[PDB]
C-alpha cells in the first residue's frame, strides 16, 4: 500500500492551480443557472456567448477574493480549518449584509 | 376597486376573448381551438364546456334574456348557443371573416356584425335579410359600428376620420363630424364602448390618444359639428398604444389595457387622472380586458391566463360591530350607579 499524510496533496493542488488559469467551473451548468435565474425577470431571453463568458470570470474572481479573506479570518481565530461564521464574518465587515 | 392580485385561472389554456351578462355570473371564455368555456364566480366551477368548432372563436356577446350567444371564426360561420345543454341553434356559412358582433339590447331579433372589407351591415336570427348601412367613402376597407346604450341610434367609425350616425333600422343622416386628430394628419377608430348608466362614450383612436364623448353633446352638434371631448388621455412617459377599452360599471372608472408590456391603467371620467397601475407577470402580451358590472373586478387575458383582480376588503368586515367603538387609553366613567308606526310588513 502507499498513502500520502494529509496536507501533502492539498499543498499541491494549492500550487498547480495557483499556476493554471482557466475556469475551474463547468460552463454548461452555470449557463443553464444564468438562465434560470434570469427568467424570473423576463421571459424568452436570449443570451450572447460572451456574456456568458464574462459573468462567469466575473462570479469567480469575486468567489476567489472571498475565499481569500475567509482564510484571514480562519488564520486569526487560531484555526485551520473554515467555517460558514468566518464567511458570514467577512460579509459583515466588508458592509455588503 | 381593484388593487391586489388575488388569484388567477390555470384551467384551460388558449384562451382569446370573453365577455359577461347583465348580472355578472358567467364567464365565456373563448378559445383557440373553437371551444367556449363557462366559468362560475359565486361557486369557483365550470358548468358547461361547449366545443363549439375548430378554427378560433374571434368575437363574442352575450344577450339580455340570458339565452343566446353570437360568436364569429376563421371558420366564418356566424354561430349562436344556449347555455342549457350546448344547443347550436342556427349556422351562417358566410365569406368576409368577422372582428365583432353586437346585439340590438332588447329587441334581440337583431345583431351588428363587422366584416373584414366593407361596412357593418346589420344581419338578423330567421331571415337573411341584411340591412344595408351606407357608408360613403368605402375606401377605407376597415370601418367599425356600434349602438349607443339604449338601442336607439347606430354610431360608425371610419379609417379617415369622419363619423356618422344613422337610426337603429331606418338610418337617419343625423350627426356628421370628422375627429381633430393633429393638424394635417388624421387617424383611424379602432373600437368604440358605452355604459351601462348615461351616453359617454370613448373614441379608441390610432395615434395613442383616448378621446371621450357625450351623447347629448354631439346630438345637439348634429350634421357638420366640431363636438369637443370632455378628456384626452394618454401616456407620454410610456409612449404607449392601446389594445382594448371598456368602462366602469358606472361609467366613471376607465379601464384602458396596453399592447405592449401587460398592465392596466384606470382613470376617472370626471377629474382625469390616473389613479392606479396594475401589474401581473411581466413577460405576457395582453389582448382582451373584461370588466364586471356590479362590482369592480376585472379579468386580463395573455397567454391562456386569466387573472381575477379584487381588492380583499382589507379595511375590515363590520358586519358585527357598527357598536363597541375603541378607547385608547383606559377611560373610566365609573361614578354612574343606575308603537310609532304602520308599515305595510306584508309588502
Amino acid at each position: 500500500p502507499h498513502r500520502y499524510r494529509p496536507g501533502t496533496v492539498a499543498l499541491r493542488e494549492i500550487r498547480r492551480y495557483q499556476k493554471s488559469t482557466e475556469l475551474l467551473i463547468r460552463k454548461l451548468p452555470f449557463q443553464r443557472l444564468v438562465r434560470e435565474i434570469a427568467q424570473d425577470f423576463k421571459t424568452d431571453l436570449r443570451f450572447q456567448s460572451s456574456a456568458v463568458m464574462a459573468l462567469q470570470e466575473a462570479s469567480e474572481a469575486y468567489l476567489v477574493a472571498l475565499f481569500e479573506d475567509t482564510n484571514l479570518c480562519a488564520i486569526h481565530a487560531k484555526r485551520v480549518t473554515i467555517m460558514p461564521k468566518d464567511i458570514q464574518l467577512a460579509r459583515r465587515i466588508r458592509g455588503e449584509r | 376597486y381593484p388593487e391586489e392580485a388575488d388569484g388567477t385561472l390555470d384551467c384551460i389554456s388558449m384562451a382569446l376573448t370573453c365577455t359577461f351578462n347583465r348580472w355578472g355570473t358567467l364567464l365565456a371564455v373563448g378559445c383557440n381551438d373553437g371551444r367556449i368555456v363557462i366559468w362560475d364566480f359565486l361557486t369557483r366551477g365550470i358548468a358547461k364546456i361547449i366545443s363549439a368548432h375548430i378554427h378560433p372563436v374571434c368575437s363574442l356577446c352575450w344577450s339580455r334574456d340570458g339565452h343566446k350567444l353570437v360568436s364569429a371564426s376563421t371558420d366564418n360561420i356566424v354561430s349562436q348557443w344556449d347555455v342549457l345543454s350546448g344547443d347550436c341553434d342556427q349556422r351562417f356559412r358566410f365569406p368576409s371573416p368577422i372582428l365583432k358582433v353586437q346585439y340590438h339590447p332588447r329587441d334581440q331579433n337583431k345583431v351588428l356584425v363587422c366584416p373584414m372589407k366593407s361596412a357593418p351591415v346589420m344581419l338578423t336570427l330567421s331571415d337573411s335579410k341584411h340591412v344595408v348601412l351606407p357608408v360613403d367613402d368605402d375606401s377605407d376597407l376597415n370601418v367599425v359600428a356600434s349602438f349607443d346604450r339604449r338601442g336607439e341610434y347606430i354610431y360608425t367609425g371610419n379609417a379617415k376620420g369622419k363619423i356618422l350616425v344613422l337610426k337603429t333600422d331606418s338610418q337617419d343622416l343625423v350627426a356628421s363630424f370628422r375627429v381633430t386628430t393633429g393638424t394635417s394628419n388624421t387617424t383611424a377608430i379602432k373600437s368604440i364602448e358605452f355604459a351601462r348608466k348615461g351616453s359617454c362614450f370613448l373614441i379608441n383612436t390610432a395615434d395613442r390618444i383616448i378621446r371621450v364623448y357625450d351623447g347629448r353633446e354631439i346630438l345637439t352638434c348634429g350634421r357638420d359639428g366640431e363636438p369637443e371631448p370632455m378628456q384626452k388621455l394618454q401616456d407620454l412617459v410610456n409612449r404607449t398604444p392601446w389594445k382594448k377599452c371598456c368602462f366602469s360599471g358606472d361609467g366613471e372608472y376607465i379601464v384602458a389595457g396596453s399592447a405592449r408590456q401587460h398592465a392596466l391603467y384606470i382613470w376617472e371620467k370626471s377629474i382625469g387622472n390616473l389613479v392606479k397601475i396594475l401589474h401581473g407577470t411581466r413577460g405576457e402580451l395582453l389582448l382582451d380586458v373584461a370588466w364586471h358590472p356590479v362590482r369592480p373586478i376585472i379579468a386580463s387575458i395573455s397567454s391562456g391566463v386569466v387573472s381575477i383582480w379584487a381588492q380583499n376588503q382589507v379595511e375590515n368586515w363590520s358586519a358585527f360591530a357598527p357598536d363597541f367603538k375603541e378607547l385608547d387609553e383606559n377611560v373610566e366613567y365609573e361614578e354612574r350607579e343606575s308603537e310609532d308606526e304602520e308599515v305595510d310588513v306584508t309588502s
